[PDB]
């Protein structure tokens, strides 16, 4: 029975199934928990919504292409619009969270391309206008893909997206340091990153700190040859895990 | 304690936060009177519902000692090089 490859995972009023899974990463070996009593600060006792907040969350899925350069998407940022962990998020001055996050990508026997699918912790990323600053348009764009460039420039306050440098000054090669997984498409249809709650501060503003930012990079191109099927998406699914909030009040924003 | 025996001390932390529950009752710990000359001693969980926080912070640098036993500058005072002639080759200060 049980071959490794098939794997169900369910949260909440969720499952999702895969038949071409290659293992998955607990990210610094650590599986997401609550706010312990020793580790906490703020004295007020926290919501926990459990399976309304802790559930999966299909965002915006994008097209992979031959040339399409990269992708990323910004924690808990991206989730601000979805359902019940939204409004939690909305109506709460602090947050805590971990994520089950799972990115699908289908495609054939026939058909080849490799991606980096990366959960880089603190990717704070650099302005396009090394003499300028950035602005949260062109770092988020909440739930749907933000891209990465093959050209050196942008417009007014964009990231310096060149893939090469992933956005932040550094060899894109070098990003699996940070919890990650491949969907080479010879192998697998879907990756899966568990991530804990990564953090120098208990629990931290879910607006204001990206607290961490999903890459997904091609590293070889998609191919496929003559009449074989061109659309092939990619869709990131997400769901968060152990979710806490403390600091009630009014709908946030300022 | 004494205070000329440095190298002997007293670990006082913070006060921890008690877990809170629901209340509806005749106890009201947040009504009070000023006139009495009294501080209320009031504590987050007689208000609201609290969790359970260990505060391991300790009042160390406002202990009258560490706030006054910092070298600070009381006064400056000038003199030249000279003679007995010289009023302004030595100098006092009270």
């Amino acid at each position: 029975g049980y071959s490794d490859r098939v794997r169900s995972i369910t949260l909440g009023n969720s499952t999702i199934t895969t038949q071409e899974c290659a293992n998955v990463v607990v990210g610094y070996g650590e599986w997401p928990e609550y706010l312990s009593d020793n580790e906490a600060t703020a004295e007020d006792q926290p919501t926990q919504p459990d399976v309304a907040t802790c559930r999966f969350y299909t965002l915006d899925s994008v097209q992979w292409e031959n040339g399409s350069p990269g992708w990323w998407w910004k924690f808990p940022d991206a989730l601000r619009d979805m359902g019940l962990f939204g409004q939690n998020m909305y109506y709460h001055y602090l947050g805590r969270a971990g994520y089950t996050i799972h990115v699908q990508c289908n495609a054939s026997k026939f058909h080849q391309g490799c991606i980096l699918v990366v959960c880089v912790p603190e990717a704070e990323m650099g302005s396009a206008q090394t003499s300028g600053v950035v602005n949260y348009e062109h770092i988020s764009k909440g739930e749907i893909a933000s891209r990465f460039t093959t050209t050196t420039t942008a417009e007014d306050h964009g990231v310096q997206a060149a893939v090469w440098n992933a956005g932040m000054g550094v060899g894109v090669g070098n990003l699996t340091i940070f919890p990650h997984q491949w969907i080479n498409l010879r192998t697998n249809n879907s990756a899966t990153i568990v991530m804990p709650y990564v953090n120098s501060v208990p629990m931290d503003n879910m607006y204001r700190h990206h607290n961490f930012t999903l890459m997904i990079i091609p590293f070889v191109p998609l191919d496929f040859s003559a009449g074989a099927s061109t659309y092939v998406p990619i869709t990131v699914t997400v769901a968060p895990m152990c979710a806490e909030y403390n600091g009630l009040r009014l709908a946030g924003h300022q | 304690g004494d205070v000329q025996n440095a190298v002997e001390g007293a670990m006082v932390r913070v006060a921890d936060t008690v877990q809170t529950s629901a209340t509806n009752s005749e106890r009201v710990p947040n009504l009070t009177a000023v006139e009495t000359g009294h501080t209320s001693q009031a504590v987050p969980g007689d208000t609201m519902q609290t969790r359970h926080v260990i505060n391991n912070h300790v009042r160390s640098e406002s202990t009258i000692e560490n706030f006054l036993a910092r070298s600070a500058c009381v006064f400056y005072l000038e003199y030249k090089t000279g003679t007995k002639e010289d009023s302004n080759s030595f100098n006092n200060w009270v």
